[PDB]
C-alpha cells in the first residue's frame, strides 16, 4: 500500500496533482437554480479528485461511498471558503459568480450560512493559510467524517497529520508554534462540519419548499443524509 | 448514481 | 489565565469538573417515548446549572463580556453535554451512562422516534475513546476546548493556544515520542468534528420532540434550544 | 435566563 511509503513531500505533490478545475456558473428561484447547478457539476470531479487522495482507492466501494456521502458538502464548503479568501467580504462560488453578503438575503435563510462561510473565510485569511495546508485539510476531511459511522485510514490520517507538521516545520515555525497552528486548522473543521449540517438542512428547505428542483448526483448526495 | 462514477 | 504554566492550567481544569448528577429514573413502570424524553431532558436541565459554573471557572472564560459568555455557552452546550456522556460511558461498552442509575443500551435508545441513530453515534465516540486510551486530563482539556472554539467564528485564540501547550505537555508527560505526540493531537481534536455533528443532530432531534408535544420543555434547557433557531 | 444566571 504505497500510500503509507509517502514521504511528507511526495504526499503534498500527490495532494496538488489531484485537485480538482474550478468551475464556471452561468431572484430566490435563479440564485438556487445557479448554485444547485454548480455544486452538482463540482460533484462529479470531487469524485476524481477522492480516488486520487493517496489511500482512497485502497478502502472497498462501500466504504469510499460512505465517505463522499458524508464528506460531500464539507468539501464543496472548504473549497468555497478556500476560492474566497482574498475577497473580504464576498464567496467566490464561481469566478463569474462573486457574491457579496447581503446577496445572500435573496434565498430565504441563506445569508445566516454565507455570514459562517465568510467569517471561516476571514480566519483563513488572518492564519495565512497556505495552499499547501489546505490541501491537506480537504483530504482530512474526506477520511475523517464518516470514519466513525478503519486502520488503513487512521494511519493514512496520521501521514497527513505528519506532511502539515513537515510543511510548517519547513516554513520554519518552532515546535511550540506548529502544535498550535496544526490545532487551529483542526478546530477550524469542527467549523466546517456546523456549516454543512446547517447547509444540508437549508437545501432540504428549499427542496420541499419547490424553491429548486433536484436531480441526480446532488439529489442522491443529499438523500444520503435522510 | 455515486457507485457507479466510483465504479 | 494566559500566565498558568500546563500544570496550573490541567489542575484549574480538573478543580473544576461538575458532579455526576442521578436521573429521576423510576423504575416502577415501563418506559414510554415520553417517558424517556422526560428523564433525559430533566437530566440535561440540571446539568446545565452546573455547566454555567463549571463555564465560569474555565481560565480565560470570565475576561469576556456577558454577551459573549452567553453565546459560547449557547453554542456550545450540547456538545458538552455528550462529549460528558461518552466519557462517563468508556467502561461500558455497548451503554450510554446517562446517569449511575441510567445506563442505556442501543436497544433502548429504540423507545424514542429518531434516538437510536444518536445513541449509536454516542456508543461509536465512546468506543474510539477507549481504543485511543483517553485520559481525565485529555478529556478536560477538549471540554474547555469545545467551549471556547464551537462559538468563536484575539484573547480566545489565546487561551486556546494555552490548552494546545498544555495537551502537548501532558503527552510529553507521559512519555510519548514527538512525533506521537502530533499524531495523537489531531486525533483528539479530530474527535470534536465528530461531535460537533452529533450535536446538530441531536439539537434537531429535541427540536423535533419539542415541536411534537412529546415532552415539555421549559427554562433554561428550552432557551438554550432556541438559542438554535432551527 | 443564560444571561441572568450568569
Ligand atoms: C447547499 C447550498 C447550495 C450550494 C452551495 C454551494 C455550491 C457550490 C460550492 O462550490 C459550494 C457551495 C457551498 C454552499 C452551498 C449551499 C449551502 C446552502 C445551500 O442550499
Ligand atoms: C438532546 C437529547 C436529550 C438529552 C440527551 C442528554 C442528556 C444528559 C446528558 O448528560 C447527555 C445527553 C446527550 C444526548 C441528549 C439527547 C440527544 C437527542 C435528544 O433529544
Amino acid at each position: 500500500s504505497l500510500a503509507l511509503s509517502l514521504t511528507a513531500d511526495q504526499m503534498v505533490s500527490a495532494l496538488l496533482d489531484a485537485e480538482p478545475p474550478i468551475l464556471y456558473s452561468e431572484s430566490e428561484a435563479s440564485m438556487m437554480g445557479l448554485l444547485t447547478n454548480l455544486a452538482d457539476r463540482e460533484l462529479v470531479h470531487m469524485i476524481n479528485w477522492a480516488k486520487r487522495v493517496p489511500g482512497f482507492v485502497d478502502l472497498t466501494l462501500h466504504d469510499q461511498v460512505h465517505l463522499l456521502e458524508c464528506a460531500w458538502l464539507e468539501i464543496l464548503m472548504i473549497g468555497l471558503v478556500w476560492r474566497s479568501m482574498e475577497h473580504p467580504g464576498k464567496l467566490l462560488f464561481a469566478p463569474n459568480l462573486l457574491l457579496d453578503r447581503n446577496q445572500g438575503k435573496c434565498v430565504e435563510g441563506m445569508v445566516e450560512i454565507f455570514d459562517m462561510l465568510l467569517a471561516t473565510s476571514s480566519r483563513f485569511r488572518m492564519m495565512n493559510l497556505q495552499g499547501e495546508e489546505f490541501v491537506c485539510l480537504k483530504s482530512i476531511i474526506l477520511l475523517n467524517s464518516g470514519v466513525y459511522t478503519k486502520d488503513h485510514i487512521h494511519r493514512v490520517l496520521d501521514k497527513i497529520t505528519d506532511t502539515l507538521i513537515h510543511l510548517m516545520a519547513k516554513a520554519g515555525l518552532t515546535l511550540q508554534q506548529q502544535h498550535q497552528r496544526l490545532a487551529q486548522l483542526l478546530l477550524i473543521l469542527s467549523h466546517i462540519r456546523h456549516m454543512s449540517n446547517k447547509g444540508m438542512e437549508h437545501l432540504y428547505s428549499m427542496k420541499c419548499k419547490n424553491v429548486v428542483p433536484l436531480y441526480g448526483l446532488l439529489l442522491e448526495m443529499l438523500d444520503a443524509h435522510r | 448514481i455515486l457507485h457507479r462514477l466510483l465504479q
